[PDB]
RNA sequence: AGCUUUGCGCAGUGGCAGUAUCGUAGCCAAUGAGGUCUAUCCGAGGCGCGAUUAUUGCUAAUU
RNA sequence: ACGAUACAGAGAAGAUUAGCAUGGCCCCUGCGCAAGGAUGACA
RNA sequence: AAGGUAAGUAU
RNA sequence: AAGG
């Protein structure tokens, strides 16, 4: 079940025909743009703070708020208690 | 320079199987899969580097014994025919050519819904058997078209169905009647009384085209689409030959009024002979181009004619063991080739341009075209009285036809 | 999402929106009472006002199509009843379609398309909404046939529109819906007025 | 190989007859895709021929196309192939049944012909 | 999302009646089958957004760039640029104190169109390459309305 | 996004004739039809306002 | 066994064919191996192209832009001419697309006439069974005109074409059919007064029943 | 022997529009994409994402 | 530890500019490729 | 009392 | 370059 291959002349079985063609007509701008897009994602600086960065100033945030958490309201910049 | 390399690898064809791509690379040494190197890099890299560089015996002795009488008494029938005085034989002859060309549609009836594939004459000629392509095989009185025994059929298409030779003559109804062809290869055998099959046939895995009984009604063939052909033995309930001579699908069968002898016309565009007395292929026939998709042994006994997609119907003689003439009855593709059951009177054709003909046997003249029908006429049979003609076609009905 | 953590964030969305809405009112009543404010507050009142306006909008919508039409039958043959007496008491011929061959047809599109035009008449940058819309009234205005039958063509067949934008003029008394309709569906919309 | 209810099955020859007349019909506007295209242009008759494939899985989701074939009269075709079918169509996507439409003068009307012709004589 | 279910569920059903006619797949595997795709082809139109990521605002720039010229610069300028008409609305007489001729926006002024001073005794005609078009988008979904 | 059932999109370019008609059938139910028909006067030479 | 092309996949194949040829000019022209491209001038672009050139030297700048024009048109002009099928050429590519592969089977039509005096037509039939590579025999009788037509499927439908609609007593078929071998050569219109000489010519092709299904058919339109 | 139809290339001349052209080893699709009108009727790509001076190159200036 | 002095000082704006070719669309013309249609011609 | 600092390079 |  050989189906002579109509952009390359030579044959393929007909359980490949439609990857065959789909692949054999891919345009190579399109690696090349996807070769741009993982230089770029894979470069860039991150700019919101690591998870345990921003637990640690989520906690000392409730150390120095006290009308928000704890058990005892000292003032709002106050971190007694 | 590399320009011209990377030009060269343009014109590099490389296959766009992954699996292909993997074991290319391989072959020559080169890493599968580099780091991050999908199928289509790894296809890029491909194409850098490409760049870069007993019973049958025993059947066989009751055949010979039951044929060599029939024959004998044939050929001193012919020789009594020849004693005849001329002047009687040719006034026979005209009466005969005139009752043909006086033939008229007698009746129409629509056999079902779907194309009617095959129709045969009981042996007592006041039945008629017609095969339908929706499964069903229904039973039709002669002499007024009115369905009196339907039959619960096959699954599939049914191919030919044809009656027992001593059926409504000698044998009881409860008994075997009918042998009915189906387009999945199930053979069934039919009673005059019971709607479901008596008998199941087995051993064709692939489709049966044609299914006759032998004359002496005891042995029953069955061409198939496997190069084959297969004789069925009723009393043994066993196939009996199993013969493979044909390079193609074999379509028809015809056996010898006598019994002697017995042929297969398959879509080999070849005929074979065989004998049923011997299992040898006593004359193969050949001249047909494409398919033959008919033949009938003359009751002459020495005279074959067989109808293949030619448009023609070629005449073969036994005596000399050619053929003699080459009818082109017809202008599309030809199927039921039948004599007069009773002597050599006619010869009825009939083929997918919608019609039907009848010829002289011995002469091979037209007489009368049976013009009619609106659809490929599949099939067609003659009864044993020999004023009865019955033609099913493409068109849901099967018609009548009698000199008026 | 687990059960426990959508539970939280339902209660975080729950105390937020009591939030928000209690601000948003407190701000729009400051604004009535002409309390002083920036730009930025008012800009982000409107959008919460429209916001709240359109929830209570869908919420009587729904309403009503729950609850099916709050005109009972009998106040609805009171009220037709009382029409079509006035109606004929007054002999009144109904307004029939526009006519294929209507004299004044012309006139009528003329002046559609232009009351459409008069909202860029001091305008001095086009958008593209803008530029697509008056390039339809200035295509309708050199073929006027054209656009007169697929005037008649939408009065007699089209039933189902288009989505319409709504804003609001943030008149600090109280807002004032502004509805966008589509131009193709304007120019049948101002010709039918007009007519 | 080939399901053996799809009867009316065309050999190497007449597939590439018939593939290049599809092609050829595609080309003039003279051809409906699929079974429910096919299943319209019967009812209304206007359908010259009916081509399908064989290896449409289950193969009776375009047997009744037969059926209407006979009741409307038009020739009916199965070829080995839904993918090859689908691409003389012009679609890229695997199409299990085709008709070719009747249009008067058209300049196909004689290899429409024949093409029936030699459907006709191949069923049995 | 009703419609697309619609028009897949009858497709399917009309598959599993010309299976269902022919007396075929007794057991319903042809059903199971074709349920199953339904079920998947909901789940999937039902399959929750994917992520996206957010586009920068792009760095300013300085630097020179060079651009083509030629017919359709040509056109882009001829459109873009300033009109005599326009020109012309642009100047205000000094100390030729004008009339209001619009209600609904004061401030609003012709300039020297059609006013003494303009320098210019025959009126500007309109500049043709200014007119109004639509979009070839809204052009093909205008030909299909017809 | 919702749709509108009940009401009128009061921005739409004929909705001013809608309002007034509405209304017109409004001034029916205030005024009645006799009084109605004494402001406006008979048909053949309606009454100014 | 070809597998046809969507137009969409026609349209990708000619584009990236295009952009492989324009980046491998622009390679080219950027590695040295081509000169930079001339910019395309026209009488309608010559001022706009060179104005400063053309103020000077007008007719030296309207010459060497005619020169440029025509240069264009002669490279088309060898393009076109240079791939252009000889006159022979043409006619092999003709005599062989109508050359039928008659080795599988021979298409046999046979034809009955009844009257078949014109010249004219004898030299129609001549030259289109000729033409048409279309071997066979042409029998004369007083009503009987047996036309067997051999050769190809396509040859055959043009040819009865022929007879049924571009010439004209009527013309009747009398059978049409295949057979393995051809029996029959060039057309010889063979003239044939009596009915037995007929028969036995026939015979000596060994296709003596076209003749008897003519005449048993032309007896029963006579009783007719 | 001419004539002529369709499709595909290759060029030449000319016209039009730059709110649009592409990319799809992403997904779905004649086993039906998508349906305001004509719905027991219509029949083909759609969507998501990416590229961009709303296709991209050279050339000439200033630099 | 500023400030005084001497110098610069437009202390707030990718202000860019043309030509051609590609690309899209729509014809027309020529040539090639693969198929086909209709018709004319005596001894 | 402010919302009124040119940003510099040198000495 | 000079100043506390």
């Amino acid at each position: 079940e050989y189906l002579v291959s109509p952009i390359t002349g030579e044959k393929i079985p007909a359980s490949k025909m439609q990857e065959h063609m789909r692949i054999g007509l891919l345009d190579p701008r399109w690696l090349e743009q996807r070769d741009r897009s993982i230089r770029e994602k894979q470069s860039d600086d991150e700019v919101y703070a690591p998870g345990l960065d921003i637990e640690s100033s989520l906690k000392q945030l409730a150390e120095r708020r006290t009308d928000i958490f704890g058990v005892e309201e000292t003032a709002i910049g106050k971190k007694i208690g | 320079a590399e320009f011209e390399r990377r030009k060269r690898a343009r014109q590099i064809n490389v296959s766009t199987d992954d699996s292909e791509v993997k074991a290319c690379l391989r072959a020559l040494g080169e890493p599968i899969t580099l780091f991050g190197e999908g199928p289509a890099e790894r296809r890029e890299r491909l194409r850098n580097i490409l760049s870069v560089v007993n019973s049958l015996k025993v059947a066989r002795l009751w055949i010979a014994n039951y044929s060599l009488p029939r024959a004998m008494k044939r050929l001193e029938e012919a020789r009594l025919h020849k004693e005849i005085p001329e002047t009687t034989r040719t006034s026979q002859m005209q009466e005969l050519h005139k009752s043909l060309r006086s033939l008229n549609n007698f009746c129409s009836q629509i056999g079902d819904d779907r194309p009617i594939s095959y129709c045969h004459f009981s042996p007592n000629s006041k039945m008629l058997a017609t095969a339908c392509w929706s499964g069903l095989c229904k039973l039709w009185s002669v002499p007024d078209c009115n369905l009196l025994h339907t039959l619960r059929g096959h699954n599939t298409n049914v191919g030919a169905i044809v009656f027992h030779p001593k059926s409504t003559v000698s044998l009881d109804p409860k008994d075997v009647n009918l042998a009915s062809c189906a387009a999945d290869g199930s053979v069934k055998l039919w009673s005059l009384d019971s709607d479901e099959p008596v008998a199941d046939i087995e051993g064709h895995t692939v489709r049966v085209a044609r299914v006759m009984w032998h004359p002496s009604g005891r042995f029953l063939g069955t061409t198939c689409y496997d190069r084959s052909w297969r004789l069925w033995d009723l009393e043994a309930q066993e196939e009996i030959l199993h013969q493979e001579g044909h390079s193609m699908g074999v379509y028809d069968i015809a056996f010898h009024q006598d019994g002697s002898l017995a042929g297969t016309g398959g879509l080999d565009a070849f005929g074979r002979v065989w004998d049923l007395r011997t299992g040898r292929c006593i004359m193969f026939l050949e001249g047909h181009l494409k398919e033959i998709y008919g033949i009938n042994f003359s009751p002459n006994g020495y005279h074959i004619a067989t109808g293949s997609g030619d448009n023609t119907c070629k005449v073969w003689d036994l005596r000399q063991r050619r053929c003699v003439y080459t009818i082109p009855a017809h202008q599309n593709l030809v199927t039921g080739v039948k004599f007069e059951p009773i002597h050599g009177n006619f010869l009825l054709t009939g083929a997918y341009d919608n019609t039907a003909k009848i010829w002289t046997h011995p002469g091979w003249s037209p007489l009368k075209t049976l013009a009619g029908h609106e659809g490929k006429v599949m099939g067609l049979d003659i009864s044993s009285d020999g004023q009865l003609i019955a033609t099913c076609s493409y068109d849901r009905t099967f018609k009548l036809w009698m000199a008026e | 999402l687990p059960t426990p953590i959508e539970n939280m964030i339902l209660r975080y969305v729950k105390a937020k929106a009591d939030w928000w809405t209690n601000t948003a009112h407190y701000n729009r009543e400051r604004i009535r009472r002409g309390a002083t404010v920036d730009k930025t507050v008012c800009k982000k009142n409107l959008g919460r006002l429209t916001r709240l306006y359109l929830k209570a909008e869908q919420e009587r919508q729904h309403n009503y199509l729950k609850d099916g039409p709050y005109i009972t039958a009998e106040e609805a043959v009171a009220v037709y009843t009382t029409t079509v007496h006035w109606l004929e008491s007054r002999r009144f011929s109904p307004i029939p379609f526009p006519p294929l061959s209507y004299k004044h047809d012309t006139k009528l599109l003329i002046l559609a398309l232009e009351r459409l035009k008069e909202a860029y008449s001091v305008k001095s940058r086009l958008n593209q909404s803008q530029r697509e819309e008056l390039g339809l009234i200035e295509q309708a205005y050199d073929n006027p046939h054209e656009a007169l039958s697929r005037i008649k063509r939408h009065l007699l067949t089209q039933r189902a529109f288009k989505e319409v934008g709504i804003e609001f003029m943030d008149l600090y008394s109280h807002l004032v819906p502004v509805y966008d309709v589509e131009p193709l569906e304007k120019i049948t919309d101002a010709y039918l007025d007009q007519y | 190989d080939v399901n053996p209810k799809a009867y009316p099955l065309a050999d190497a020859h007449l597939t590439k007859k018939l593939l290049d007349l599809v092609q050829q019909s595609c080309n003039y506007k003279q051809l409906r895709k699929g079974a429910n295209e096919a299943t319209k242009t019967l009812n209304r008759g206007i359908s010259e021929f009916i081509v399908m494939a064989a290896d449409a899985e289950p193969l009776e989701i375009i047997l009744h196309l037969p059926l209407l074939c006979e009741d409307k009269n038009v020739p009916y075709v199965f070829v080995r192939s839904k993918q090859a079918l689908g691409r003389a169509c012009g679609v890229s996507r695997p199409v299990i049944a085709c008709s070719v439409t009747i249009k008067e003068g058209s300049q196909l009307k004689q290899q429409i012909q024949s093409i029936q012709q030699s459907i006709e004589r191949l069923l049995v | 999302l009703r419609r697309k279910a619609a028009r897949l569920v009858a497709a399917k059903c009309t598959l599993a009646a010309r299976v269902d006619s022919f007396h075929e797949s007794t057991e319903g595997k042809v059903g199971y089958e074709l349920k199953d795709e339904i079920e998947r082809k909901f789940d999937k139109w039902q399959e929750p957004p994917p992520v996206k990521q957010v586009k920068p605002l792009p760095a300013p720039l300085d630097g020179q760039r060079k651009k083509r010229g030629g017919r359709r610069y040509r056109k882009m300028k001829e459109r873009l640029g300033l009109t005599e008409i326009r020109k012309q609305a642009n100047r205000m007489s000094f100390g030729e104190i004008e009339e209001d001729a619009y209600q609904e926006d004061l401030g609003f002024s012709l300039g020297h169109l059609g006013k003494s001073g303009s320098g210019r005794v025959r009126q500007t005609q309109v500049n043709e390459a200014t007119k109004a078009r639509i979009s070839k988008t809204l052009q093909r979904t205008l030909q299909k309305q017809s | 996004n919702h749709t509108n059932s009940y009401g009128i999109i009061r921005g739409l370019q004929f909705a001013s004739f809608i309002v007034q008609y509405y209304g017109l059938v409004m001034d029916l139910l205030v005024l009645g039809l006799h009084r109605a028909s004494e402001m406006a006067g008979p048909p053949q030479m309606p009454n100014d306002f | 066994l070809g597998v046809y092309l969507t137009k969409k996949e026609q349209k990708k194949l000619r584009r990236q064919t295009r952009r492989e040829a324009q980046k491998e000019l622009q390679e080219k022209v950027r590695l040295g191996l081509m000169p930079p491209p001339e910019p395309k001038v026209r009488i309608s672009n010559l001022m706009r192209v060179l104005g400063t050139e053309a103020v000077q030297d007008p007719t030296k700048v309207e010459a060497h832009v005619r020169a440029q024009m025509a240069k264009r048109q002669k490279a088309h002009e060898e393009a076109n001419a240079a791939r252009k099928l000889t006159a022979e050429q043409r006619k092999v590519k003709k005599i062989k697309k109508l050359k039928e592969d008659i080795s599988q089977g021979v298409h046999i039509s046979v034809y009955r006439v009844r009257n078949l005096s014109n010249p004219a037509k004898k030299f129609k039939i001549e030259a289109n069974a000729g033409q048409l590579y279309l071997t066979g025999v042409v029998v004369l009788h007083k009503d009987v005109n047996v036309v067997v037509v051999e050769g190809g499927p396509k040859a055959q439908k043009k040819f009865k074409r022929l007879m049924l609609h571009r010439i004209k007593n009527k013309c009747v078929l009398v059978w049409e059919g295949t057979a393995k071998d051809r029996s029959f050569g060039e057309m010889k219109f063979k003239q044939c007064p009596t009915e037995n000489m007929a028969r036995e010519h026939f015979k000596k092709h060994g296709a003596e029943h076209y003749w008897d299904l003519a005449l048993s058919e032309s007896v029963l339109e006579s009783t007719d």
